[PDB]
């Protein structure tokens, strides 16, 4: 439902809910590393493990078949390959459902 | 004295060492800061006290272990320095921070649960 | 430009290197619509950041608002008002010799509006509510009672906690009305700025030696953690004249 929505609809930005079940793990970590050269526009995931660098080097494989990789616990964004090192502070509306721009 | 020092004047006290032929266990609980306060069992021997040290730290990484000493002797950790850029009162803080952050023995090992083999060699 | 006049306005608490770190804040405070085609964009310091807060859009009105009261009987000023006895001979001394002493960061003590209804509580800041009114600065003229209610009982809740705090002129009614409850509104509005610094405002019908026979019980030395913020921000003052009911 990937390559024949690319060339139907649309697709530029594929979108993910969390890893650790979407049935060890770090077999399907490179799966989404030999795409990026195959339909060619940004691939986007979710996961789970605070807010450190290598927690989810050990929930598959990540930190090198996943370039960016983003933290939760102001999102420590200590290692990236698209953007220079940063963390992006982000605070919640707790009702409406919405995040901010601080 | 001896000796081999320890760091703190209080923990410094009761040893002496930490010495070259002894394992030696320290640690707290969900949430007390405990690689926090093994940093400075190794901050002075490394930055001060020059003796070098590998931090094999089978917890943190190598890009993450960073800050908690650019924090410690420097006081840069409510800035926030979890992201960003400097005041002009902290442009400097940090040039000796991480100005003394390699002229130390700091050659971190980062990677998660490793057996024996891959550390003593 | 935007981010000069908060700068000076909250000086006694904002230093410099606040400014650095806050600077995306107040760069893009100026950046924006400093005006509306239905709030404007105010700086406002919380802890060591400085944020940017919306209040609800001669000039003597719209630079002046107030929380939970009518304003059909508001229409008060200094000066004018037929001055009574040693009721108001020291009363319009305070509020016009400082008009320019309200300073933004520059230790600009307060006042303590107390005593007796119908003559001093709550039109003595409605008299600065129609005089400090012409210069452009906003006042909002908070009432008591009428907040904890829908605060002694629980839409959202976190929010007017700080627009009632990052803006330069404040009026509050009627202090000691209606360890405790009513904690996270009005007690901890007089701990936060001994690092801040601007013109405080409180008022009630209880003096500084009365204040303290409903604000409730605990039994304790649990409860004198916000009242040395007002024995250093003014004097022991009330008000005895004439009934405008």
């Amino acid at each position: 439902k990937c390559r024949r929505l690319k060339q139907e609809s649309g697709l530029g930005m594929i979108v993910i809910d969390y890893l650790q079940l979407i049935q060890e793990v770090s077999e399907i970590s490179r799966s989404l590393k030999a795409l990026a050269r195959e339909l060619e526009v940004p691939v986007i995931a979710l996961s789970q493990l605070r807010p450190m660098m290598s927690d989810i080097r050990e929930s598959g494989s990540i930190e090198q078949d996943a370039d960016i990789v983003a933290f939760l616990y102001e999102i420590i964004i200590a290692k990236q390959r698209n953007g220079p090192v940063g963390t992006v502070q982000l605070a919640f509306i707790k009702e409406y459902n919405k995040f901010v721009n601080l | 004295i001896t000796g081999i020092p320890t760091g703190f004047t209080e923990l410094d006290r009761m040893t002496s060492g930490f010495q070259r032929s002894d394992l030696i266990i320290v640690a707290a609980r969900p949430s007390v800061g405990k690689t926090a306060f093994a940093l400075n069992i190794a901050q002075n021997v490394a930055t001060k006290t020059n003796e070098n040290v590998a931090i094999f730290s089978l917890e943190m990484s190598a890009q993450q272990l960073v800050m908690r000493m650019l924090c410690a002797e420097g006081n840069i950790n409510a800035q926030n320095l979890r992201t960003g850029k400097l005041t002009p009162e902290d442009w400097g803080k940090l040039t000796m921070a991480m100005g003394s952050l390699s002229n130390a023995g700091i050659y971190i090992d980062d990677t998660p649960s490793i057996r024996v083999s891959d550390i003593r060699a | 430009q935007d981010v000069q006049a908060f700068l000076k306005e909250n000086e006694e608490v904002i230093d410099q290197k606040m400014i650095e770190k806050s600077l995306n804040k107040l760069y893009e405070y100026i950046e924006q619509s400093k005006n509306c085609s239905g709030y404007h964009p105010k700086l406002v310091v919380n802890g060591r950041s400085i944020d940017i807060e919306y209040y609800e859009c001669k000039k003597q009105q719209s630079l002046m608002k107030s929380m939970y009261i009518q304003q059909d009987l508001l229409g008060a000023t200094f000066q004018q008002v037929d001055i009574s006895d040693p009721s108001r001979l020291a009363m319009f001394q305070h509020v016009t010799d400082f008009l320019k002493s309200y300073n933004e960061t520059g230790k600009g003590k307060g006042l303590y509006l107390y005593g007796k209804f119908g003559v001093g509580k709550t039109f003595m800041l409605a008299a600065i509510a129609n005089e400090l009114a012409e210069k452009e600065y906003s006042s909002m003229i908070v009432y008591v009672p009428e907040f904890v209610r829908e605060l002694k009982n629980s839409q959202t809740l976190e929010e007017k906690l700080n627009m009632v705090k990052t803006t330069p002129v404040l009026m509050l009614d009627d202090i000691g009305a209606e360890s405790w409850v009513r904690d996270e509104v009005i007690g901890t509005v007089l701990q936060h700025r001994m690092s801040q610094q601007l013109p405080t405002f409180f008022s009630s019908n209880f003096s500084p030696d009365e204040l303290k026979h409903h604000f409730t019980y605990s039994q304790e030395v649990k409860a004198a953690r916000l009242m040395e913020r007002i024995l250093y921000l003014a004097a022991p003052i009330r008000l005895d004249g004439e009934n405008r009911r």
